[PDB]
């Protein structure tokens, strides 16, 4: 039904920024609102940023609220995530997920994104 | 016409309040019930759709020829009462548990059950408190005003137990059940004028019927179709989906508070008005909502147009009352209402709703209600030269 495909993601080192992307394949993309969700190991899933369909609201985890920015381009039906000021906390599988209702409905395999502590106290 | 002391206003008033209480908890939080409680396929709401759909299309024909045979005997609301007095048991103990063991059986059991006391049993009643208003002389939509209310205070208490206790509503419904029989116990209730069902089935044969239906399938079903997936469309506009939700929510349960105040008045406006240009005046309305949702883009801007539908509602449900009664002989005004507004609609309905759903997959939603909007929209417009009735210029 809905295909999505995460990209981007890498290893980096502590306080630079990272962008990745979610390739929306199959249903219109524009008919769905998105969001991104981690998950560490040994952390429970959590949801990063939210946006709907047109980008008019978006909500942010009080965890990332000020360093994230969620985009997404409807007429290249991509979602985007950049990240800012990343720190070894933020190290985790980044999740491109689609909503339908109050459910997700639709996964991507994920992106695995890696940070140091290395260069930065 | 009064309304204070007026006996079975309020006894029917009431049931109004308690049937549409009733289905409040059945019909608009229907896909939440069946995907969130029971898990169930999409694959199969489809299947549930088509039961519905079928059983109703069987039944609605048959309510309306004995709501006029027993015209206001009242024999047939009866039967209605008993069956919603079984409105719990039948989800908690037998719709929900068939449906997980097998879901076509359950579906043939709650199309069945559904199709009878709401997608026909609604009508049905409205048919009959509307002969009802003619003879105890109060107007149709002060009392059918009660409906929006019953509808809005039952969504209420869902949303607030939705986390605690699921079933509690259903019971309640139940309850309602049982007041409904009491208000029906104390309302008070060789002829050619009577009905006759040789002459009823020669309503096929005038056209105004024709143009009627053409009415109900070019804009009223076309409307219902569109408002079956704008629940999601709604929550689309939000980045949260839990306030998405909350939001639909309280618009639905104040915007119905709306709906009962505009209906209070919408007989006076619609008596001075055609009982036509009642029904252009809510096409109007009709199509500003589902063009006016392609082009949306806010959250705001949705949650005016669902609050459109708040508008359109009195006028279609006065004002079809209204046109039936005065172009069509009055002995056959349920026949006329269960055949043009309901069966036909139900008929369309089904090849719609899969041309309909098949344009949300194919374009997006907004170019979907785009097509619609236009459907809606012109035949709106052809009926303002074929339905039969005063029209809008009279009025400048
Ligand atoms: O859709 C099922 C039935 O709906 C009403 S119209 C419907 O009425 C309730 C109760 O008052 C709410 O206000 C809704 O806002 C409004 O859309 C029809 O009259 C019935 O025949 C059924 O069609
Ligand atoms: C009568 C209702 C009017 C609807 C107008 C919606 C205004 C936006 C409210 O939405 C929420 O605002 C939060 C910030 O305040 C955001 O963080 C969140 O993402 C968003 O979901
Ligand atoms: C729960 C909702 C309650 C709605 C109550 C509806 C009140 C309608 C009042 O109508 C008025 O009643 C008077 C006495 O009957 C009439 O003299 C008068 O002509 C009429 O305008
Ligand atoms: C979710 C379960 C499937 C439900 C199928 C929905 C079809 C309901 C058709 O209702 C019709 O709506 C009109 C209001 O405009 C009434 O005039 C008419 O009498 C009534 O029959
Ligand atoms: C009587 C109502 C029956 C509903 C039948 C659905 C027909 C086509 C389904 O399209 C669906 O549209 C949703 C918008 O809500 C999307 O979220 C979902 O991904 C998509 O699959």
């Amino acid at each position: 039904q809905v295909q999505l495909v995460e990209s981007g993601g890498g290893l980096v080192q502590a306080g630079d920024s990272l962008r990745l992307s979610c390739a929306a394949s199959g249903r219109p993309f524009s008919n769905y609102a998105m969001g991104w969700f981690r998950q560490a190991p040994g952390k429970e899933r959590e949801r990063v940023a939210s946006i709907n369909w047109s980008g008019t609201d978006t909500d942010y985890a009080d965890s990332v609220k000020g360093r994230f920015t969620i985009s997404r381009d409807n007429a290249k039906r991509t979602l985007y995530l950049q990240m800012n000021t990343l720190k070894p906390e933020d190290t985790a599988v980044y999740y491109c997920a689609a909503r339908v209702g109050v459910d997700y409905k639709y996964w991507g395999q994920g992106t695995q994104v890696t940070v140091s502590s290395h260069h930065h106290h | 016409m009064y309304y204070l002391k007026n006996t079975n206003f309020w006894m029917f008033g009431l049931f109004f309040f308690f049937y549409f209480f009733i289905m409040g908890a059945y019909f608009p939080f229907f896909p939440i019930w069946l995907h969130d409680i029971n898990h169930i396929s999409k694959s199969d709401t489809w299947i549930i759709f088509a039961a519905i759909s079928l059983f109703s299309l069987l039944f609605q024909p048959l309510f309306g020829l004995l709501s006029d045979k027993l015209g206001l005997r009242k024999y047939l609301l009866w039967i209605i009462t008993g069956m919603l007095v079984m409105f719990a048991p039948f989800f908690i103990f037998i719709f929900g548990p068939l449906l997980q063991y097998n879901i076509l059986v359950g579906s043939i059991v709650g199309g069945i059950y559904l199709g009878f006391c709401f997608n026909a049993g609604a009508p049905a009643v409205e048919a009959f408190i509307e002969k009802v208003s003619r003879r105890s002389n109060f107007e149709f939509g002060r009392a059918r005003m009660f409906g929006c209310v019953g509808w809005a205070l039952c969504a209420s208490i869902v949303g607030i137990m939705f986390t605690i206790n699921n079933q509690f509503v259903f019971w309640l419904g139940s309850g309602c059940a049982l007041i409904l029989a009491v208000l029906l116990f104390f309302a008070k209730t060789a002829n050619h004028s009577a009905f006759s069902l040789k002459l009823a089935l020669e309503l096929f044969r005038q056209p105004k019927l024709w143009f009627l239906s053409l009415y109900v399938i070019g804009v009223s079903c076309t409307y219902d179709v569109f408002d079956q997936q704008f629940a999601n469309f709604f929550t689309s506009f939000f980045a949260t989906g839990e306030q998405g939700t909350r939001v639909f929510w309280y618009v639905t349960t104040m915007g119905e508070l709306l709906n009962a105040s505009i209906m209070f008045f919408a007989p006076l406006i619609i008596n001075r008005i055609g009982g036509k240009n009642a029904l252009l005046l809510a096409g109007t309305i009709m199509s500003v909502r589902i063009i006016g949702s392609s082009f949306a883009t806010s959250a705001l801007e949705v949650v005016i147009l669902k609050t459109l539908h708040m508008f359109e509602v009195p006028f279609l449900l006065v004002g079809c009352f209204k046109y039936i009664t005065s172009q069509f002989e009055v002995r056959f005004s349920a026949t006329i209402y269960l055949v043009c507004f309901c069966f036909f609609k139900q008929l369309a309905m089904i090849f719609m709703s899969v041309l309909a759903g098949n344009m949300y997959e194919s374009i997006g939603f907004q170019g979907a209600y785009l097509v619609l909007g236009l459907v809606a929209l012109g035949f709106t417009l052809i009926s303002v030269f074929t339905l039969s009735g005063p029209g809008p210029l009279s009025l400048l």
